[PDB]
């Protein structure tokens, strides 16, 4: 017959401070046992106060980032002011679901900030079930990223550990760590890792090489 | 398209200082048997952008004459404005995808290079509505055999010259003609640059085959 | 005789001026933009004692945030209040927050022209609306007041009046407005206003009163919170 | 002339003495319109237009009454522009049509000849008004030669050696007749085309004008286009000085 | 089937077998697969019957028309088109190839393929079931520049050579010969087919 | 079904069975194939029984709406043209093989047309499940130019042929002649099987079926 | 008159009635002026209110990063082909990636706003607009009507006492081209400001400005925002 | 592009009379005369065919129609609405012999027919058909005459005539038909009642006459009407 889906790869995580959020990714773009491109990051700048990042069948991730964008303007000439994260979250939820009965094959996670500067962070799955959280990964190595977040920011499974608030250096370490660890394992990882930053003063791009193997 | 009839193999590829240069055999297969071994899979979108297409070739032709039609309209206006190496790969992505979403494919996959603004352009389209940017691309068995050679080359040696980029890509149809059985030795060069697109008249790769008495 | 979208030699369109006409036979309602909140009111016009006291309804609730007065052809007036109340709650769902009282009113705004007679659906508009609406409300931009007619306008009011003394009471809101009124003058004002330009005495079952202060939510007044304020005359 | 009150509010109502006067009210929009002019040379097909400048503050360039309904067709217009350039979407629309579904460009008469039955149909109904313009189609091969065609609101179509539109339409045509354009190459039909555009005008009653110019021959290798700057102004300057 | 078109300078030559089959039978041991688009656009059939039939009849309709319109004889790039355009458009439903051949005073002799829905001009083509048996034949047997005789024994040896070796093809050889003074067609009987090895 | 058509000098002639079947067990032993089209013009139908029947009886509707309104002879060309894109716009559903025969001021004329839609113009064809038996019998004797009585002969062999052969065909053969002058329909022209003698009586005296309820109602 | 109640009925003069009544519409609302550099193109228009209790409606609209309009007419129909014109821009986005034009919308408008004009029961579209954009071919200042018609200008005024403007304009069109563009909306405001009675002049609650250009995507200042501009004036003369 | 106007074009006046239909009735009483007879084992139906000049050819063109084997038609008013009701006519025959097998009884196309000329006195954008329908027919071996008009009304005749002079064709006939003719004597008093309206000489081209039997129905060639003009 005919598959209407690929399979691309790409993993995506997103973390919640006190007033940041980061969303990060590999740069691989993959097709069966080939790399299309090694300079495919899947960060995307909406607002100056929210980011996205969509990963598995690359045509969908397209198709979809597209419509958020002609969405957004929408929004802003109808309500004169700019879509929130947290609306942002509840729209593509709705999107999503539009595609119950033919879905997009796509893992998304929203990183911003709310409307008091707090960071938040959103998780997706391919239909439109969402909800926040300080911390989630999605993608074809989002097992591998999740159980060491789970212990050092959740500080879960330990006993004495003071509880200390979780800072933007910090963060910063341990998203690159967990991506250093899955492209020793996951084949579709590697090639370089971008993290992008979502501050008050807005969006910073950040670039450490991975494997390229 | 549910099953595609008269396809053809893998395009190429790779943008040189100033320009950007393609190849594609003159090979239009009916399953294993070579049907047309003298047909063209490369056209002159207009004078900046041009296109180089596998799988089903009457899609191709269809595409081709959509796109031609857009080109001619655009020169109609005269207002001064065309259409961009990057705004024809962003429609036809937009196209493919569409008919896809229709369960209706345009059974194709698309290499477009490019050149304005004094930037190179090479974007790949597929059926399905994957889309990037790459200074490299070739397409089917091309991203097995030829995509290593390039990226191998580009890795030392990031910026090409014109006669660098020719010699390269010939190099890489010398291994799609031993290697890919859906292949053939007639091919086509298209470069963009400055001056515009200019494609090359009927092309052989030099073979040898002198491994044929080192079985002994 | 013509067809409903033929323009006047002067330039407009002649139901939409025939629908504003309508209005000017519609019961008097006064809103106030006060820097701590939005008043609502208006005259309900008693036909009968036989009358249920609650049972006209000239201010409505749309939002948690948001309250509209009317005026004009009280039928046409709630087929646009349902379609404001359905455009809030598709919003909330689709965007989890509040409409503003501004992206609310250009809603009820889009329905404006669109009628006719030919090139049309089955259930197309005929005719326009014969009412204007006062929709005021608390949003993140602070107390808002909007005003609507027939033709499609509209815009923010720091006081407006519409109906049948529309004129008389745009003239005594005039004289009588400080862009830094308190809400306690701000109810005052209108009560004091609506007797001098009505033709009957004002009661406490008369007339209906609303509230949206940044605190609490739109309020419709009980009889009891309406004599405490008509007992400043 | 006219006929007053019944007869003449719908083109769906034949007046007694068998005339639409729905569509010669709609020939009356181009007859007030300023002139536009094309005339059929050995090699090739010219337009002349005068437009009249409304303010100066309008761009040299704007209300183009010259369009390309295709690679090698020219379309010149007068009337009610806003119907002319929807008829130019019509006529452009048919040129590609054609090459869909045959494979190369349209015959020039074809092409009239179906633009024709689109006017036309807007001449029958209740429903609809007739176009408020009149249009001219040139175009240029090795194998059909030099072709002239004119279409008018009543959906009428026919070929030309010259051909004038517009306000003073006679003005034109008994200084085309002067012209043995059936010999004359089309770099010099240019010349003439600009002089008669120039004795057309008048100087006293309209306030201004511009001059377009447009191109359909063996010169421009069978593709409509502009003609340049430096070729129309020594057009222009034949046209005043030989004006006494 | 087995169908062909060679082009020559003052026209072209079209042929075909004459067999229907339906499985393993064969339902008209002799029928004309050559179908009149114009006057001087000639067509030859293959693939399911009723689908090319029906594209047959379709394109002469829009021929006859686009004639009348542009008054004179259409040009053979328009016919193939014609016959191109629904091949495409129905390429999923409709199963057949179909070779227009023909003449006009714009472009002399043309022969056109326009199988799956493409669009080529060949100076000699072949299709059908028994094409694949004559390939390596035509390939060797031909030669720039023929007269029209030669033209005319060209596609007689290769038909001739793909029904003996081809099942779903038999009976015998229509040709048509297509030029400015008009059309010529002749039939090729099973007395009169040329001989090869046979063992 | 065994069908067959013939083209003789003096025009044409159409044959068929008279077997009906539902599964395998013979529902009808004197059915009608040949069927009218117009007064010169008939069609043998083959296949699904009630297809065959309602495409016959919807071409005839459609070939005197045709002849009255151009108040002339019916053209067999006109009959196999309709019939054909009728049944192309069915795709094959309508179970209808047809052998389509007649006469025009073109002479005599004879079309197959299957159920798909395809068509051809012959001087003999057989159509169903006994058409092997009678091409086998045509392909043998047929020479152009045939006298009536001997093309009348030849075809009432071919269907014999099918009737005998075939396990789907029995009954009678029915022949019709068509001359440029008229038409003939030879409904039961020849007939192979005869067995409606017997030797076998069960009769049942009244009173033999044991009865609990009667009823009967005056008219 | 019998020849003026339908856009689909020619007058014997040769004349559409309706679309001149359309045009009425345009002239009642108040002025609005558009104009351009080389570099820039501004818009200037003169919020109005009905009464001094009511805030003044809004004039300049958002159509798209690189495109804003300024309206005159009525409010819905001035809606209504402002949505128009973001839908055509957005979908020119989605497809191609790349703005859309200024030349081409326009067009589009064109051909949109002829439709209704032929079709019984149907009407003219009841506002101008005043189209100001930024593309390859640089800045432009465009004109539309209730009639289809459009026009391409160096600059532009339309509303109530727009000839005052037009006039001012017309006078200073060759020094637009080589502006500064604090200079050029200083030419724009200087204009608008023609357009009023004598009594009265441009207050910080009456003027709203566009700017697109070069340096930047299209902006609205209203208050607070537009006394940067107001402030350095030259004295209204006579 | 067009659609269509969806109000009646026929309406109540005061009066209570649906003018457009009685309008429609004098276009009918204003076209040349047509004549019917039923006779006891046929029918006959004739009308005047004068083309008013020699230069048209009275072969090509008819006004006694065929609608299927068994059925005829004639008329008075306008020949091309006329021409609508007979395709309709036809079609309708034909949908009823599909269905039941059967040739339609005279009484049920008339039905038939009648109501696609009411919908014309109700539907909206269209005037009523400005004729008035001669049926004719031969169905359980019984010969039939209908008439069929504007209003969508339907009539059974014995013997009627209509269009110029119909009021003195009806008059002559109520005293000239007698019942229990013989099919062949209805055609003289057919062409009887034709001669009292003509205004001119009778050839064989002047007049058209079709006849019903128990054998269908036909059209008399040019070689019979003659036969019968003496
Ligand atoms: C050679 C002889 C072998 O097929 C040719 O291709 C011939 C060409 C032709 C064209 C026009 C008129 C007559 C003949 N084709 C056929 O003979 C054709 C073969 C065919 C059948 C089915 C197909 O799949 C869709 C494709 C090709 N034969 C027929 O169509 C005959 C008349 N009928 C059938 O076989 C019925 N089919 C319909 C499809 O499903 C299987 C049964
Ligand atoms: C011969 C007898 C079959 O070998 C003919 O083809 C004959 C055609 C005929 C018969 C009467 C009148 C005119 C023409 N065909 C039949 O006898 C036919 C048998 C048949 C059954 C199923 C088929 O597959 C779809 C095709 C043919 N008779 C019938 O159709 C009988 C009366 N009805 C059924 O068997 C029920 N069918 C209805 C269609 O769907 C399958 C079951
Ligand atoms: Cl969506
Ligand atoms: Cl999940
Ligand atoms: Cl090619
Ligand atoms: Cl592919
Ligand atoms: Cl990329
Ligand atoms: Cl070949
Ligand atoms: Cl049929
Ligand atoms: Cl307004
Ligand atoms: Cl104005
Ligand atoms: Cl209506
Ligand atoms: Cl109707
Ligand atoms: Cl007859
Ligand atoms: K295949």
């Amino acid at each position: 017959r005919f598959s209407p889906y690929a399979f691309n790869g790409g993993t995506v995580l997103a973390i919640a401070g006190e007033d940041f959020s980061i969303v990060a990714s590999d740069t691989r773009l993959s097709e069966g046992f080939s790399i299309h491109t090694r300079d495919s990051p899947k960060c995307y700048k909406l607002t100056d106060k929210t980011v996205i990042g969509c990963s598995g069948f690359h045509g969908d991730c397209l198709t979809l980032t597209k419509i958020i964008e002609a969405r957004l303007k929408m929004y802003k000439h109808s309500n004169n002011k700019a879509m929130t994260t947290g609306a942002i979250a509840a729209m593509l939820s709705t999107i999503l679901y539009s595609r119950r009965f033919f879905p997009y094959y796509v893992y998304n996670i929203i990183g911003g900030l709310d409307e008091e500067g707090k960071g938040a962070v959103y998780s997706f799955d391919p239909v439109g079930s969402y909800q926040r959280d300080s911390f989630k990964a999605g993608g074809s190595a989002s097992a591998m990223l999740q159980p060491l977040l789970d212990n050092q920011v959740g500080f879960k499974n330990m006993q004495n550990v003071e509880h200390v608030p979780l800072t933007l250096d910090r963060a910063m370490r341990l998203v690159k760590d967990v991506f250093i660890s899955a492209a020793e394992r996951d084949v579709y990882t590697g090639d370089a890792l971008r993290i992008c930053i979502v501050t008050k003063e807005g969006i910073r791009e950040e670039t450490v090489p991975l494997r390229k193997d | 398209t549910q099953n595609p009839m008269v396809t053809g193999t893998s395009v190429l590829g790779v943008k040189f200082d100033g320009g950007v240069v393609i190849a594609a055999d003159m090979l239009g297969s009916y399953g294993s048997l070579a049907r047309f071994r003298n047909i063209s899979r490369i056209m002159r979108v207009n004078d900046s952008t041009m296109l180089g297409a596998s799988g089903d070739y009457a899609d191709f032709q269809y595409l081709k004459q959509v796109l031609g039609q857009m080109v001619i309209d655009e020169e109609l206006l005269g207002d001064g404005h065309s259409y961009s190496p990057r705004a024809i790969h962003s429609w036809l992505t937009r196209a493919m995808y569409s008919r896809r979403s229709k369960m209706n494919p345009l059974w194709n996959t698309m290499v477009i290079g490019g050149y304005a603004d004094g930037e190179s352009f090479l974007g790949y389209v597929d059926m399905l509505g994957v889309a990037y940017e790459a200074p490299s691309l070739a397409t089917g068995y091309g991203a097995y055999l030829a995509q290593p050679l390039l990226r191998e080359v580009l890795e030392k040696q990031p910026v090409l010259s014109q006669t660098e980029a020719r010699e390269l890509v010939e190099r890489c149809m010398r291994v799609l003609y031993y290697r890919d059985a859906r292949s053939y030795n007639r091919f086509q060069i298209a470069t963009v640059t400055e001056k515009g697109v200019e494609i090359e008249g009927p092309l052989s790769a030099q073979t040898n085959w002198d491994i044929a008495h080192m079985i002994s | 005789d013509r067809g409903v979208n033929t323009f006047s030699p002067e330039g407009r369109l002649f139901q939409v001026e025939y629908a504003i006409e309508a209005i000017k036979l519609g019961s008097t309602a006064i809103g106030i933009q006060t820097s701590e909140g939005v008043c609502l009111a208006v005259e309900k016009r008693i036909t009968s004692p036989l009358m249920e006291p609650s049972s006209i309804e000239k201010i409505v609730e749309i939002d948690a945030h948001i309250g509209c007065a009317m005026s004009g052809l009280i039928a046409d007036a709630k087929t646009l209040i349902d379609k404001a109340r359905v455009e809030t709650q598709n919003h909330w769902f689709t965007y989890n927050e509040t409409m503003t009282v501004e992206s609310v009113t250009q809603a009820v705004s889009n329905l404006a022209l669109q009628f006719g007679e030919e090139d049309a659906d089955p259930g197309a508009m005929s005719r326009p609306f014969g009412v204007a609406l006062l929709f005021g409300g608390v949003d993140e931009k602070g107390p808002q007041l909007f005003h609507m007619d027939p033709s499609g306008t509209f815009v923010q009011c720091d006081a407006r009046a519409i109906g049948s003394a529309s004129e008389g009471a745009q003239s005594s809101l005039q004289e009588v407005y400080h862009k830094s009124m308190t809400l306690k003058e701000a109810i005052k004002s209108s009560l004091i206003i609506l007797k001098q330009v009505m033709e009957e005495k004002l009661n406490a079952t008369n007339i209906e009163l609303a509230t949206v202060q940044p605190g609490q939510n739109f309020h419709m007044f009980t009889k009891e919170e309406l004599e405490e304020v008509i007992k400043d005359i | 002339s006219s006929i007053g009150t019944g007869y003449d509010l719908s083109a769906s109502t034949f007046s007694p003495d068998g005339r639409v006067f729905q569509v010669e009210y709609a020939m009356k929009a181009v007859e007030n319109s300023s002139t536009a002019i094309g005339i059929r040379c050995k090699d090739g097909v010219v337009f002349g237009v005068e437009k009249l400048v409304l303010s100066k503050l309008y761009e040299e360039g704007s209300n183009k009454r010259l369009f390309n309904v295709d690679r090698h067709v020219g379309m010149a217009v007068a009337g009610l522009l806003a119907d002319a350039r929807s008829l130019a979407d019509i006529a452009r629309e048919e040129a590609s049509n054609f090459r869909s579904n045959f494979g190369y460009n349209i015959p020039l008469k074809h092409l009239a000849d179906r633009v024709a039955m689109y006017v036309h149909a807007y001449t029958l109904y209740s429903a609809v008004r007739p176009f408020g313009c009149s249009f001219m189609l040139g175009s240029y091969s090795a194998n059909d030669g030099a072709q002239l065609y004119m279409i008018d609101p009543s959906g009428v179509s026919y070929g030309y050696w010259g051909c004038a539109i517009g306000k003073a339409r006679q003005a034109a045509k008994t200084e085309i007749e002067k012209l043995q354009m059936k010999e004359m190459t089309c770099r010099d039909v240019v010349k003439e085309v600009a002089k008669i555009i120039y004795i057309v005008h008048d100087e006293v009653k309209d306030k201004a004008f511009e001059l377009e110019l447009s191109w359909v021959g063996e010169l421009t290798k069978g593709r409509h286009e502009i003609v340049p700057k430096d070729i129309r102004e020594e057009a222009e300057k034949y046209a005043k000085e030989s004006l006494k | 089937t087995t169908i062909m078109a060679v082009e020559f300078d003052g026209g072209v030559v079209v042929g075909s077998d004459s067999r229907v089959s339906a499985g393993t039978a064969v339902v008209n041991r002799v029928f004309d697969k050559l179908s009149p688009l114009h006057q001087r656009i000639f067509c030859a059939l293959s693939g399911s019957a009723a689908d090319a039939q029906a594209i047959a009849d379709m394109a002469a309709y829009q021929l006859e028309l686009h004639g009348l319109e542009l008054e004179e004889p259409p040009l053979v790039l328009a016919a193939a088109n014609v016959v191109k355009n629904i091949s495409y458009k129905y390429r999923e439903d409709l199963l057949a190839h179909l070779i227009v051949a023909g003449w006009d005073q714009r472009e002399g002799g043309q022969v056109y393929g326009t199988m799956g829905g493409m669009l080529i001009r060949q100076p000699f083509t072949i299709g059908g079931s028994g094409s694949s048996y004559i390939y390596g034949y035509v390939d060797a047997a031909y030669k720039p520049g023929m007269t029209p005789e030669e033209c005319r024994r060209f596609t007689t040896n290769a038909i001739t050579l793909a029904m003996n070796r081809d099942g779903s093809s038999g009976g015998v050889i229509y040709l048509v010969t297509i030029t400015a003074a008009g059309v010529d067609h002749r039939v090729i009987l099973g007395d009169e087919l040329p001989k090869f090895y046979d063992e | 079904t065994t069908i067959a058509g013939l083209v003789f000098r003096d025009g044409v002639i159409l044959g068929a069975d008279t077997r009906a079947t539902n599964d395998s067990v013979v529902a009808d032993k004197s059915c009608e194939k040949i069927h009218f089209i117009a007064p010169k013009i008939y069609c043998c139908g083959a296949g699904v029984a009630a297809d065959t029947e309602m495409t016959t009886r919807m071409a005839a509707s459609k070939m005197e709406l045709h002849a009255l309104s151009t108040g002339r002879e019916p053209r067999v060309a006109t009959v196999t043209r309709i019939l054909r894109q009728t049944l192309f716009r069915y795709q094959g559903h309508v179970g209808a093989s047809l052998v389509v025969g007649g006469v025009d001021l073109n002479g005599p004329q004879l079309y197959e047309v299957h159920p798909h839609g395809s068509y051809s113009r012959l001087p003999f064809t057989a159509l169903g499940s006994g058409q092997g038996a009678a091409v086998a019998l045509l392909e043998d004797r047929f020479q152009p130019n045939m006298t009536l009585e001997a093309a009348q002969e030849l075809l009432v062999e071919a269907i014999t042929a099918g009737i005998l052969s075939d396990l789907g065909s029995g009954g009678n053969v029915d022949a019709c002649v068509i001359t440029a002058g008229g038409a003939k329909l030879q409904r039961a022209l020849s007939t192979p099987t005869e067995p409606v003698q017997r030797a076998g009586r069960y009769r049942f005296a009244p009173g033999t079926t044991p009865v609990l309820t009667r009823e009967v109602r005056p008219l | 008159n019998q020849y003026d109640n339908d856009v689909t009925v020619w007058s014997p003069q040769g004349r559409i009635h309706q679309i001149e009544y359309a045009m009425e519409a345009v002239k009642q609302g108040s002025a609005t002026v558009g104009l351009k550099s080389k570099t820039h193109a501004v818009l200037v228009a003169l919020k109005r209110a009905q009464s001094e209790l009511a805030a003044h409606q809004k004039k300049i609209l958002h159509v798209d990063n690189h495109i804003g309009i300024s309206i005159a007419g009525l409010t819905a129909d001035a809606r209504l082909l402002c949505n128009f014109m973001r839908q055509e821009c957005l979908d020119s986005r989605f497809v191609f990636d790349r703005p859309l034009p200024v030349s081409r919308l326009v067009s589009l408008i064109g051909s949109k706003t002829q439709i209704p004009t032929q079709r019984y029961g149907r009407r003219p579209y009841g506002v101008g607009l005043l189209i100001a954009g930024y593309d390859d071919m640089g800045p432009h200042i465009f004109q539309t009507c209730p009639s289809a018609n459009y026009f391409d200008c160096r600059a532009m005024s339309i509303g109530a006492r727009s000839q005052s403007a037009r006039t001012y304009l017309e006078r200073h069109m060759s020094e637009f081209m080589e502006c500064n563009l604090d200079e050029l909306v200083k030419h724009g405001l200087r204009a608008l400001r023609e357009t009023l009675p004598a009594e009265q002049d441009l207050t910080t609650k009456n003027v709203s400005i566009g700017i697109v250009g070069k340096d930047l995507e299209f902006t609205i200042y209203d208050d607070d925002d537009v006394s940067p501009f107001l402030d350095g004036l030259e004295e209204r003369p006579q | 592009a067009k659609r269509g106007y969806s109000f009646s074009l026929t309406t109540f006046s005061p009066s209570g009379k649906l003018v457009q239909i009685e309008y429609a009735l004098a276009a009918v009483a204003g076209g040349a005369p047509s004549v019917g007879i039923k006779a006891a084992n046929g029918v006959v139906l004739a009308t005047e065919k004068k083309q008013k000049s020699i230069l048209y050819d009275e072969r090509s063109v008819h006004k006694v129609e065929p609608i299927t084997k068994h059925i005829g038609l004639v008329y008075s008013g306008m020949g091309p609405d006329y021409r609508v009701l007979v395709h309709r006519a036809r079609k309708l025959a034909q949908q009823y012999y599909l269905v039941y097998q059967e040739p339609i009884p005279t009484a049920q196309l008339v039905q038939r027919v009648a109501s696609v000329m009411q919908e014309y006195t109700q539907s909206g954008g269209v005037r009523p058909f400005g004729v008035s329908l001669l049926i004719c027919g031969w169905n359980e071996g019984r010969p039939y005459l209908f008439q069929s008009d504007p209003s969508g009304a339907y009539f059974a005749w014995k013997a009627t005539a209509m269009g110029k002079n119909y009021v003195n064709g009806k008059t002559f006939l109520e005293k000239r038909y007698n019942e229990d003719l013989e099919l062949e004597d209805a055609i003289h008093t057919a062409i009887l009642t034709l001669k009292e309206s003509f205004e001119g000489q009778m050839t064989e081209d002047n007049i058209e006459v079709g006849i019903c039997n128990e054998a269908g129905f036909r059209r008399l060639t040019p070689t019979e009407v003659r036969d019968y003009l003496a």
